[PDB]
């Protein structure tokens, strides 16, 4: 709320394997 | 600004790989811009180009830019889908069996209304699809001549893509029965076409949901769709016509009005063609004979063509002389009444391509629908 | 048999070089894929001069393409005729050459010339008989006058026998686009007079003047000018590609128009240039084409040849014409004004003819002339340089890059020696 | 007497339909577009 | 790969940058929450969003700028404003107390605590990118924060980086009016550590921008939001060729060598040509041959000077929109013949042209119309010397009996910097005076 | 390339300009909004179809120009062109020429440069001003001068309103009218002349409309200014440009003060009862009445008249009629003019302005003549100066404002010379 310290952070916050993406069916 | 974005797809002829591009169109100045999505680099920049028209950009349509012919496959964004894909609907049309004598008038009326034809073919359905169109068509009234004519003979069937074509084609028909059409007697297609009520009428879908059932019944998927619907030969069918680019100009309707003069018939109808191997390999007559042969096939590549079956009716004027000489301006100089002086728009690309050798006329027409 | 490599240096030289393929691919029937798409067969008998066959009927241009800014790479890899090019001939440059002769030569061009000489040599030793080199570039900017001028000597170090040709643009007579261009022009012509065998001097206000006084084109878009350069650049090389009843290659233009080894500064031109409204209102024949050929306004230098004497003239004609009308019309204009031609060369003009013109014209030509009046071009920059040199105007960037004041004095002296011997042969 | 934050409107102009914040996508005198030089020395014809 | 980087020091640096980054997100597609505009989809290649933005994994374009200021107040207004999602919060750094119009606090006692953090922040911005081309220093000569802390950012960046070019944008203390009282002190002491530590410094007077809004525009009563939009238009047009395709692009690297003759004369002026209200744009025929004629005329300048009393050395003209290369060439031809405007006689060319294809866009809420063409003039003029001489006279009035000095020298500051800045500034004037005459 | 920037100065000007630019507009076709439902001489094209006019309406007062800025034709004139001040001049040359004027001299001269930098062949500047007010005489003198040095050559014509004979509006006018002579005499390629009282007559004895107002009158100076600038616009046979008029009407460098006389000034309720043949119209300009400056030309020598016709006027009659006027033993011509008449003809007919006093005739003839009768005029006003200057009256202001009593004497001295020159110009050559 009051702008002192880290109030940025307060206000801001208030299935694949290498074979099946390279060796797919041609 | 106000960009038109489309997903392009071109096949490189020696690299047997599919290249996925992103076609940009700029209306108001006619600019074109190819754009690659395989990598993060451009292909073409914002350059003016006049051979593109706004009506040619359709999903599934085939277009030629910079001698590089690509097919449109997807929509680039939701804006073009809202601007074009929201209203562009493909409807089903089927002319009456008794409306064959004015078949081109239905084509001319469809072309003048803005309904471009994408699948307009006279096709003979299979045995299952002959009764499939007769299964949904069921009523207490007598259906003796209404069901017998469709299953055996050929009729002019067409799929037209336009804006709200389901309601636009239904607006063109109006009344269904010929007696009700004669009672209304308005300026409509069903007033001047369609005989004996439901025995032969220009049938149209009542809704887009029921349009799929009607479109699949007449022209199904290419497993049992049927390659041919007319006679392979008639001992005089040595004349075959071709409209490679005149279909996109709206000349398909008027080319049938001007061929019916001097007592010539109509037999065949189709609306599909491909890029290379079905036209280049089978123009073997023109493989080395004709000079400027490259231009002779360039305009055939872009637009799909319709091929026409003609048998010789009167030996006074054959079709080979009715069309005229090779150059369309010479057709103007020889006699303006010939076919290619009337409709020859391009310098050497004609409206109709005939069979030059009379012996190959029966060979060429037997390929186009019986083989395909 | 005979071949020419193509070199593009600088932003100006790149798209004059790129527009060249808008003019010689349709004269050779090459569509923007590399395949052949054309009418006549005689296009494809001497395709080896500019194009190299790749695998599968795909003609790739023989061109070495270098610039030090990436922003000009996309302009030449454009949509129309960009993908015909070999993609690894594109010699990139990350840090831009900041319009300095010293940056193009000493530091920034040093790490790239090692790559350019390797990619020049690949399309130089890979054939049977190399004939010519073509380097289109600029003399105002620091990239064309810094890299091509560095490539004017590194190339000649191991190819001294073979004729090489350059297509240089010069700062315009009155209104120009660069403020440090006399520094670049003086330093560039130091090596262009000692290495180049044929170099055609092209202005920019003359290309405007030929677009209004002759073409009557109310607003020339800026790609229109490079097309008029590339039409002439497609004409000087027409006989080693297309047959003729009396043909002339680059060497035979070189031995005839260069009397002495330091006099190769030429003035080009293209004869049949008509307006749209004067296409119907003008006959196209050999005499009248020649009358527009020697017109001062039809020249690529805005300075008229009245103040000088033509040391040598060559005319290269194209089209099915007669020899006698070529012979008599160049004889008659030789004797009509004999005071504008030098007296110590009696057969002062050279004639060349081809059989096939460029497409769309039944009969054309191209002009290449050596005149004493090109001294006025060089007298401008020599007067402009000494205005900028006695005050040390923009010398901070040149001296800080690794170069002394002795190179500027040597360049000014060699311009003055160049001017002095032109004045010597004026009388 | 301008109160807060904008420009001065002349009194004979304050009660007309303002069209200047609508169509002024194009203000500049657009430079004319000619015929190209791809046509004037390079047309195309044929044998006929 | 052809990108640049900017740092904004001071309240004026960030408030101008508020007006700049509105225009940078309207030229490129990027929405206020750092995103592509949805729907309308520009694709992969199209690499114009690189010179001022950094692309992450998703479509989150993050600007290439760090906004450092010792006051929290104006930075926090940016951080709570309509662009809170655009700037990365670790780029929106802030100080603790302001320098409070004090050069000593901005350089020695308050400016030394952020100097390690701002150099680390620029270094990872520089490490993330590869094709660095220039630096854009946005600040003001008036205050002690924006002029004292940038003196560190002019010197530490010169030692660490060096050969890479680095451009400066500043607010000239106004000639007739002034904002504060200690402004002539803060103005000239930075020049000792700005002269040999910079490549070019675009100098801008806010009082002339008042005169532009009064006459060229129809808007009396200008707010600072309206003033900094003109500066945003200028900074967009200098860097327009670095991002956008043009017939004659000019890179930032050759921009120096065709503007600054000598390594000490690096103070160009600015001029934006089509500063026309929307109604008068509906009236006037606007064309190339008269729009750069309006650049040279004294009533469209951005700094109080006089082209009729000051001779130009080199002129850099940058065009936008529907420009064609003779239209400048006919315009240079008709203005070389003008006997009102004088150049220096040892520079016969005296011109650099810049041609760009895409016209400027206008931010909503402004007064400019969507004009299809624009000119930005950046000229070295001898008339900046008499703008320096009045500021040296303003300093001498206070320094005659040594007033407003105990605020400086008490905070770790000496009097030798006051002494040496006078003959340093005298070295500016004698270098700008010796080019006034030509040798016959 | 037949442009003609037209600086309108003084209430007379900004009240002669509304009527004059209304004709132009109603002629070429430009509506009171530019958008048109040749035009270059007066109007200038913009990006779209907004043909903005090309003038520099000026007035050190802020009232009349403010009406235009709020009047009917409002969006036509550009906010800038209509330059205006904040304090009047108060019929005192000194003010408009030595004081207040100095302030608005830059704004106007500068805007003039801009209207001129968009011209590719300005054929000449026209100044429309009064000769008895402040901006009328003071500012005009200034603009006239600076414009002479800078724009140079460019013909400078001054359509103006000279103090009338007996009728008048101001008492300090005589001084001004003569204190603005060393301006015209020198800087003024050719100065036409009008006279309120004279136009009241031509709009009462010819227009039938009695009680005429400034509008009813201004329309006639506008119809006249539309015949000198007719050829440069609409085409015709013998077409005379602003330069020609001069090289056929200025018989000597100094003597450049012609007298205008429109001819077919008739009411529709009468023009439909006459033949109005070239003959008739012609004989009118040479009748001592239609003259627009009370100076009966039967007391002078018609040096070089310039008959500029318009409409359906075939050259044959133009020659026959001219001959009849050249054999009338009632007109009288200088010996040094064997010829005498410059006949021009434009097919475009005169245009009728809604609510106009004139009629839609099919032929018209403005006859710019150079007589030795303009002398008589400068002589009447001359006396009205010596009568007041004697008792150094109304001189306390001028001298204070910022000038010297010396100038007053020089004005009358210079004026005196003009009258003498005019006398020797037309003396039977012996
Ligand atoms: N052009 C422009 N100048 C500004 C703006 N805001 C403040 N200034 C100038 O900045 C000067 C004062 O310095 P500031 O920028 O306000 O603050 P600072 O730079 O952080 O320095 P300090 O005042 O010590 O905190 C004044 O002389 C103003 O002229 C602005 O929005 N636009
Ligand atoms: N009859 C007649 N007289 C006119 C007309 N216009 C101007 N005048 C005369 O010219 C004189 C000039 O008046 P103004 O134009 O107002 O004077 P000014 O030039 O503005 O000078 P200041 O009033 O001192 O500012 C008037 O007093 C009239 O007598 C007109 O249209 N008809
Ligand atoms: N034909 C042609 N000439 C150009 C072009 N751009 C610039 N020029 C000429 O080249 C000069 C500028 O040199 P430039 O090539 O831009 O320098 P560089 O970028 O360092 O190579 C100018 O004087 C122009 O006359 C262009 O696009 N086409
Ligand atoms: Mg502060
Ligand atoms: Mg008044």
């Amino acid at each position: 709320q009051c702008l002192l310290y880290n109030w940025e952070e307060e206000r801001a916050t208030n299935s694949c394997t290498t074979q099946k993406d390279s060796y797919q069916p041609p | 600004s106000e960009r038109f974005v489309f997903i392009a797809e071109w096949f490189d002829p020696n690299a047997s790989l599919f290249r996925r591009y992103e076609l940009l169109f700029y209306p108001g100045d006619g600019s074109v811009e190819m754009h690659d999505v395989k990598n993060h680099r451009t292909f073409l920049k914002r350059t003016k180009y006049e051979d593109l028209h706004l009506e040619d950009l359709f999903i599934g349509n085939k277009v030629n830019i910079f001698s590089r012919q690509l097919v449109l496959l997807d929509y680039g964004d939701q804006y073009t889908a809202r601007q074009l894909g929201s209203k562009k609907e493909k409807t089903l049309a089927l002319i009456k069996p008794d409306a064959v004598s004015k078949a081109g008038e239905i084509i001319e009326i469809i072309n003048k209304a803005g309904f471009t034809l994408t699948k307009l073919k006279m096709m003979t359905l299979s045995r299952k699809e002959a009764t499939d169109f007769h299964i949904d068509h069921q009523s207490r009234p007598f259906l003796n001549e209404l069901i017998q004519f469709i299953t055996s003979g050929p009729i002019i069937a067409m799929e037209i893509l336009r804006d709200d074509a389901v309601c636009e084609w239904k607006r063109l028909l109006g009344p269904a029965n010929s007696g009700l059409a004669r009672t209304d007697a308005p300026e409509s297609i069903r007033a001047l076409f369609g005989t004996d009520g439901i025995k032969n009428a220009a049938h149209g879908p009542d809704s887009f949901a029921c349009a799929a059932r009607e479109m699949e019944l007449f022209f199904p998927s290419s497993g049992v769709c049927g390659p041919a619907n007319t006679a392979k030969f008639t001992n005089c069918t040595t004349c075959c016509i071709v409209k490679p680019h005149a279909v996109s100009e709206g000349l398909l309707g008027k080319i049938l009005m001007t061929i019916r003069d001097a007592g010539f018939e109509i037999s065949a109808m189709q609306m599909f063609n491909m890029d290379r191997i079905n036209v280049e390999e089978f123009y073997e007559v023109y493989k080395g004979v004709v000079s400027e042969y490259n231009e002779m096939v360039t305009e055939m590549y872009s637009g799909p063509c319709v091929a026409m079956e003609i048998q010789q009716t009167n030996p006074t004027m054959t079709f080979r002389e009715f069309c005229g000489p090779a150059d369309p301006e010479i057709a103007r100089h020889l006699r303006p009444g010939t076919l290619r002086a009337i409709f020859g728009k391009t310098k050497i690309q004609n409206a109709v391509h005939c069979t030059d050798l009379p012996e190959d006329g029966l060979l060429e027409v037997q390929y186009f629908f019986k083989i395909l | 048999m005979r071949e020419i490599v193509h070199l593009q240096a600088g932003q100006c030289g790149n798209q004059i070089g790129a527009k060249f393929w808008e003019v010689i691919s349709d004269e050779h029937g090459i569509d923007p894929t590399g395949t052949y798409h054309g009418d006549s067969d005689l296009q494809l008998e001497r395709i080896n001069v500019y194009y190299n066959e790749a695998t599968g009927g795909k003609y790739v241009p023989r061109a070495v393409l270098v610039d030090l800014e990436p922003g000009t790479m996309d302009s030449v890899r454009s949509g129309p005729f960009g993908q015909i090019f070999r993609p690894d001939n594109f010699v990139f440059g990350q840090s831009g050459a900041g319009n300095n002769w010293a940056k193009g030569h000493y530091t920034e061009g040093a790490e790239l010339v090692d790559s350019v000489l390797d990619v020049v040599r690949k399309e130089a030793e890979s054939c049977d008989c190399l004939q010519g080199f073509q380097l289109t570039h600029s003399l105002g900017g620091g990239t064309g006058s810094g890299m091509g001028t560095l490539l004017i000597s590194k190339i000649r170090e191991e190819y001294p026998d073979r004729i090489m040709n350059t297509f240089s643009v010069v700062p315009s007579p009155k209104v120009s686009d660069t403020v440090v261009e006399p520094y670049n022009a003086t330093l560039s012509v130091h090596q262009l007079v000692e290495n180049t065998d044929e170099t055609y001097c092209i202005d920019n206000e003359a290309l405007y003047d030929i677009c209004f006084r002759t073409l009557k084109l109310t607003t020339p878009t800026y790609g229109d000018l490079n097309h008029l350069v590339s039409a002439t650049m497609s004409g000087v090389t027409t006989c080693l590609r297309f047959p003729g009843q009396l043909n002339a290659d680059l060497r035979k233009l070189a031995v005839n128009m260069v009397p002495f080894p330091r006099l190769h500064f030429f003035m080009p031109g293209f004869a049949p240039l008509t307006s749209r409204g004067s296409q119907q209102y003008r006959a196209l024949t050999v005499p009248e084409l020649t009358q527009q050929m020697f017109d001062a306004k039809n020249m690529m230098a805005a300075c008229d040849p009245r103040h000088g004497r033509y040391l040598t003239v060559a005319a290269v004609f194209r089209g099915r014409m007669s020899m006698k009308e070529v012979d008599e019309q160049m004889l008659n204009v030789q004797n009509k004004n004999s005071s504008y031609f030098v007296e110590w060369i009696p057969n002062n003009v050279k004639t060349a003819v081809c059989d096939i013109p460029p497409r769309g014209l039944k009969m054309s030509a191209t002009f290449i002339g050596n005149s004493t009046a090109i001294q006025e071009l060089f007298k401008r920059i020599s007067e402009q340089f000494t205005a900028m040199f006695r005050r040390k105007a923009f010398l901070h960037w040149y001296t800080g890059e690794g170069m002394d004041e002795m190179e500027f004095t040597e360049a000014e002296s060699n311009m003055n020696d160049l001017v002095s011997e032109y004045q010597q042969y004026q009388d | 007497y301008p109160p807060a934050g904008a420009e001065r409107v002349f009194y004979g102009r304050a009660n007309d339909p303002q069209i200047a914040p609508s169509l002024t996508h194009g203000i500049r005198s657009k430079i004319s577009i000619p015929a190209k030089v791809l046509i004037n020395p390079q047309p195309i014809t044929t044998f006929q | 790969m052809r990108e640049c980087i900017s740092v904004h020091v001071g309240q004026a640096g960030v408030q101008i940058g508020n007006a700049c980054w509105e225009l940078y997100c309207l030229e490129h597609g990027i929405q206020p929450d750092g995103q592509m505009p949805s729907d309308k989809t520009i694709g992969g290649g199209d690499d114009s969003f690189n010179t001022f933005f950094s692309e992450t994994g998703a479509g989150k374009h993050v600007p290439r700028a760090v906004f450092v200021d010792l006051e929290p107040t104006v930075i926090d207004e940016v951080r709570t404003g309509t662009y809170r999602q655009l700037f990365h919060p670790e780029q929106l750094i802030t100080g603790k107390e302001d320098a409070a119009n004090n050069y000593a606090r901005g350089h020695y006692t308050i400016g030394k605590e952020l100097i390690d953090l701002v150099l680390d922040r620029i270094r990872k911005l520089a490490d993330q990118c590869t094709g660095l081309q220039g630096f854009l220093i946005f600040h003001s000569f008036g205050g002690g924060t924006g002029s004292g802390f940038t003196s560190l950012l002019m010197e530490r960046l010169s030692v660490d980086y060096g050969k890479k070019s680095k451009l400066e944008f500043s607010i000239y203390p106004a000639p007739q009016v002034s904002t504060a009282v200690v402004e002539p002190y803060n103005s000239i002491l930075t020049t000792h550590t700005t002269l040999e530590h910079s490549d070019c410094a675009f100098m801008v007077d806010n009082e002339a921008i008042y005169d532009i809004c009064r006459r060229n525009l129809d808007i009396e009563r200008p707010t600072y939001t309206n003033l900094n939009r003109l500066i945003g238009q200028i900074v967009s047009s200098i860097t327009a060729s670095l991002r956008f395709d043009g017939a004659l692009n000019v890179d930032l690297t050759e921009f120096q060598t065709n503007l600054v003759p000598y390594p000490r004369i690096h103070f160009p002026l600015a001029t934006y040509a089509p500063v026309i209200s929307a109604e008068k744009a509906y009236h006037e025929q606007l064309s190339v041959a008269e729009i750069t004629n309006a650049c040279f005329e004294p009533a469209n300048q951005m700094v109080k000077c006089d082209p009729r009393h000051g001779k130009y050395m080199a002129c850099c003209l940058l065009y936008r929109g529907d420009v064609v290369p003779k239209d400048v060439n006919a315009a240079i031809a008709t203005i070389k013949t003008k006997r009102t405007i004088q150049f220096v006689d040892w520079c016969p060319t005296g011109f650099k042209v810049g041609i760009n294809y895409q016209p400027p866009t206008v931010v909503p809420g402004g007064d400019l119309a969507k004009v299809q063409r624009a000119v930005c003039m950046l000229s070295n003029t001898t008339a900046i010397a008499e703008a320096w001489a009045r500021l040296d006279h303003k300093f001498d009035l206070m320094y005659a009996k040594r007033a407003f000095v105990h605020w400086y020298v008490g905070e770790g500051m000496e009097e030798g910097e006051f002494s040496e800045a006078r003959e340093d500034m005298a070295a500016l004037e004698k270098d700008y005076e010796e080019v006034g005459m030509d040798s016959v």
